[PDB]
């Protein structure tokens, strides 16, 4: 359907993350899955070159490509890991959450 | 409390006497590394919110995931949604 | 093949915008089309989260979408335009043209 | 020069005496509004080599492109790409 934040739960043991990621053992990550109609929504925060190539597209579907359903928000988890054996935190770890979908 | 969603976490915003508080919803941690009778607190703090990660919203502080493979699977790592429950760990593994 | 910028023209007259915009007749605005493929290289700059989603799809194509190709880096342009019959020029008008593309 | 990609043009980084530098390979622009003997100067400028426009290659300022419908097709717009260049227009429509 539209372009929309939706569920992804990421288990670091069954990606084979765990070797130097003690915790968590996973965290919602979520996604973006959707179309990006034209005309495009305010809150897909369109830039001006996703509005013109959406355009595009829609008079000739092969001189452009639709715009894409990607994160435009990404915010921070707590993490624990290791660095040449040596335990690491950091309350925010940043780019590993979607917070907001748009497209771009 | 649960409306301001802060919460008060031990500690191995000020980390005062032990203590640290933890806004934004965020819960307790605590990393332990355990092998046999010798138990060592690694460390302890707050746990973000974003992500809510599963087994943080366990009152107690339960480790419930198999311990990671890594340094023997030594470490103990719980996250919890009660004040101060993080002081110790309870065991509940799949193995 | 890979995710890389390719070339795109805008003609403000053929997509009837030339109703408000005065000059350029158009531009290179560019696209970026191509696979994000695992792993992300580094000129991607793949985001921590465009990582691992890469990573699920990997695993499970039905767990989670590829990384998408969109632009990573809008560059401005010069414009003029009129506003309720005023001209108006900016010598940088933001988010107009693709200087870098990469999987997010 | 061509190898610093800096350009003088014609104004209506100071703007001292009618005169401008366009730097980052700018190209001179000027915009008229033209209609049977009357000529008026609308703006002269920078224009930037971002986004590559066609008809700023021309080494005179051309109008190339059919003026737009708006203001009874009235607007005289070009770009150029030689020091000085946009001091006045030439014509070659389609039309």
């Amino acid at each position: 359907n539209y372009c929309k934040r939706t569920p992804l739960y990421i288990d670091f043991k069954e990606i084979g993350w765990d070797s130097w990621i003690i915790a968590p053992p996973g965290y919602e990550a979520y996604e973006c899955r959707g179309v990006c109609n034209y005309p495009l929504a305010e809150h897909l925060t369109p830039t001006k070159h996703a509005i013109i190539q959406a355009l595009v597209h829609l008079k000739n579907s092969q001189k452009a490509s639709k715009a894409c359903c990607v994160p435009t928000k990404l915010e921070p988890i707590s993490i624990l890991y290791l660095d040449k054996g040596v335990v690491t935190y950091k309350f925010k770890y940043e780019g590993m959450a979607v917070s907001e979908c748009g497209c771009r | 409390g649960s409306q301001n969603q802060e919460r008060l976490c031990a500690f191995k915003i000020s980390h005062e006497n032990g203590t640290i508080l933890c806004s934004k919803g965020s819960t307790c941690y605590g990393l332990w590394e355990k092998s046999k009778g010798d138990i060592n607190l690694v460390k302890q703090g707050c746990w973000s919110h974003i992500g809510d990660p599963q087994e943080c919203h366990y009152e107690e502080c339960v480790v419930t995931t198999t311990p990671p493979s890594i340094q023997n699977g030594t470490y103990r790592f719980c996250c919890c949604s009660t004040d101060l429950c993080n002081v110790n760990f309870t065991e509940n593994f799949p193995p």
